[PDB]
């Protein structure tokens, strides 16, 4: 799709049968997403932001759909108000920006 | 509003 | 132009007669720029951040180039670790998501 920025950028996602909102985010180069459960194991790790850092759990190779394209990436797990999809999965999907 | 620099 | 997001999207800016680097971010909604002597009428602000508040200068109806093309709108200065261009100056150089 064409997606206009009048608007914040939520798209629905698929991740573990799931559906939740997320905002593609073409300034993060990760993908942050709320507390969930994945299965398996993880890696701990810190994401700067103003004034401090947030914890947050590392998971590599995890399915995600976004309107139609399926993307298999890291995801960082945490204390996000909003999932955040980052520059690792939305080169998957071809995402561009155009003006 | 930037969630990349924890701002809401 | 058609930017890519295999590497951040960063562009050349120019506000206030300066050239700065800045990234384009469709997941915020507003312009946060480094500190910067800006002439003109400002508003004081205050943000909530992981550690605290941060104090910024919003200014309205500011003049700012990105990437060549010219855009009115509000951009918010002062101790961000990085230029942010957000939704509000993105629409107002016709940019779009597209995938
Ligand atoms: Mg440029």
């Amino acid at each position: 799709p064409q997606i206009t920025l009048w608007q914040r950028p939520l798209v629905t996602i698929k991740i573990g049968g799931q559906l939740k909102e997320a905002l593609l985010d073409t300034g993060a180069d990760d993908t942050v997403l709320e507390e969930m459960n994945l299965p398996g194991r993880w890696k701990p790790k810190m994401i700067g932001g103003i004034g401090g850092f947030i914890k947050v759990r590392q998971y590599d190779q995890i399915l995600i759909e976004i309107c139609g394209h399926k993307a298999i990436g890291t995801v960082l797990v945490g204390p996000t108000p909003v999932n955040i999809i980052g520059r690792n999965l939305l080169t998957q999907i071809g995402c561009t920006l155009n003006f | 509003f930037v969630p990349v620099l924890w701002l809401f």
